[PDB]
């Protein structure tokens, strides 16, 4: 009542990253620096298409007064019992050889099922995710990579089977199985604070 | 790459101790097991022996029709294979073959790839 | 202990035939076996495992097949210079096994 805000606008696009069509694979997960923008995640958290949102930093209340350096979004596509990998800490498959979260992680996780959208009559041989590699993942670090990997014995010199097993394999979603095993649309929005100044955060309501 | 050789061999009278070293160049020799064959002229190859690996004691693994005849030892410390014979036959005298075996991951079915040149022994008093 | 039956000892015909070579064992060993290849004056490689898969540098034509104790391998339009000794090889996870294979003879 005492306080007066601009006109609000510049609603960064994030449906560019959550109504958009495609969502590359889980090996080769893209990510998009929103920054310089108000972001009203409130339409985010209140919407009835969202399954899972169980979030990991601050509380998802106040996240529209919070102003951060910068919100990376990524986003991907899994099997549908994995949502529980991109939680910090549980280790699995695709936690710990295609996507893996700090101990720290100080942002959020939406996922939503696609079914509908992701599977073609016979299903789709399109979706591809590593399955081996070397060692463990760091933080936040992209895999793209073809080189054939090896496991009991011997190099793989550009060759494959019997321990050169190609490095990637495909998902194979047929849309007749359960939930769990359906596509799962999966983004995962983490915030950044730096030293430099802030330009993200939700909207200051307005009163007359 | 991967290379694998044998030596030892030797023409003596039964009896005698003899020793057969095979080499492996540059692939691995302490993450897998490693196996011997034989190769009879005129006949089918047979199963002569393999043992495990990592320096867990050995499984000693001999094959049936050589029971109680030879004995295996992988030296890690210059990563080769001994195979040490004391009572030679006639019917021994077939082609012998040192050869890298490991199940797989996906399948798990062993096999035995990147075989070895081979060491030819033979006995004539 | 294990035992098993290789009567196709000798398969060979006009080339470019669909040739077939049998395995047969008595007891039960599912998919743990293999298959390999021998020319003349050479050591045997590898070219076949678990009956499915063929290995690295093989052409295609080769395609082994079968289930528990019987298995078939086959080639359709035979390539020149495949003329070898196909070797059949069964593993029980802790017993060996081989067994003789084919001379496939030129005529
Ligand atoms: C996607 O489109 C629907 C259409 O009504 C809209 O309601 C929804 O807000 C859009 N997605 C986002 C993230 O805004």
């Amino acid at each position: 009542s005492i306080v007066r805000f601009p006109n609000i606008t510049n609603l960064c696009p994030f449906g560019e990253v959550f109504n958009a069509t495609r969502f590359a694979s889980v090996y080769a997960w893209n990510r998009k620096r929103i920054s310089n923008c108000v972001a009203d995640y409130s339409v985010l958290y209140n919407s009835a298409s969202f399954s899972t949102f169980k979030c990991y930093g601050v509380s998802p209340t106040k996240l529209n007064d919070l102003c951060f350096t910068n919100v990376y979004a990524d986003s991907f596509v899994i099997r549908g019992d994995e949502v529980r990998q991109i939680a910090p800490g549980q280790t699995g498959k695709i936690a710990d050889y295609n996507y893996k979260l700090p101990d720290d992680f100080t942002g959020c996780v939406i996922a939503w099922n696609s079914n509908n959208l992701d599977s073609k009559v016979g299903g789709n041989y399109n979706y591809l995710y590593r399955l081996f590699r070397k060692s463990n993942l760091k933080p936040f670090e992209r895999d793209i990579s073809t080189e054939i990997y090896q496991a009991g014995s011997t190099p793989c010199n550009g060759v494959e089977g019997f321990n050169c097993y190609f490095p990637l394999q495909s998902y194979g979603f047929q849309p007749t199985n359960g939930v769990g095993y359906q596509p799962y649309r999966v983004v995962v929005l983490s915030f950044e604070l730096l030293h430099a100044p802030a330009t993200v955060c939700g909207p200051k309501k307005s009163t007359n | 790459q991967v290379q694998l050789v044998e030596s030892g061999g030797g023409l003596v009278k039964p009896g005698g101790s003899l020793r057969l070293s095979c080499a492996a160049s540059g692939f691995t020799f302490n993450n897998a097991w490693m196996s011997w064959v034989r190769q009879a002229p005129g006949k089918g190859l047979e199963w002569v022996g393999r043992i495990k690996s990592k320096t867990d004691g050995g499984t000693t693994d001999y094959a049936a029709p050589v029971k109680g005849r030879f004995t295996f030892s992988r030296d890690d410390s210059k990563n080769t294979l001994y195979l040490q014979m004391s009572s030679l036959k006639t019917e021994d005298t077939a082609l012998y073959y040192c050869t890298t075996a490991d199940y797989d991951i996906l399948t798990g079915t062993p096999a035995s790839p990147y075989w070895g040149q081979g060491t030819l022994v033979t006995v004539s008093s | 202990d294990i035992q098993m039956t290789q009567s196709p000892s000798s398969l060979s015909a006009s080339v470019g035939d669909r040739v077939t070579i049998t395995c047969r064992a008595s007891q039960s060993i599912t998919n743990y076996l293999n298959w390999y290849q021998q020319k003349p004056g050479k050591a045997p490689k590898f070219l076949i495992y678990a009956a499915s898969s063929l290995q690295g540098g093989v052409p295609s034509r080769f395609r082994g097949s079968g289930s528990g104790t019987d298995f078939t391998l086959t080639i359709s339009s035979l390539q020149p210079e495949d003329f070898a000794t196909y070797y059949c090889q069964q593993t029980y996870s802790t017993l060996w096994t081989f067994g003789q294979g084919t001379k496939v003879e030129i005529k």
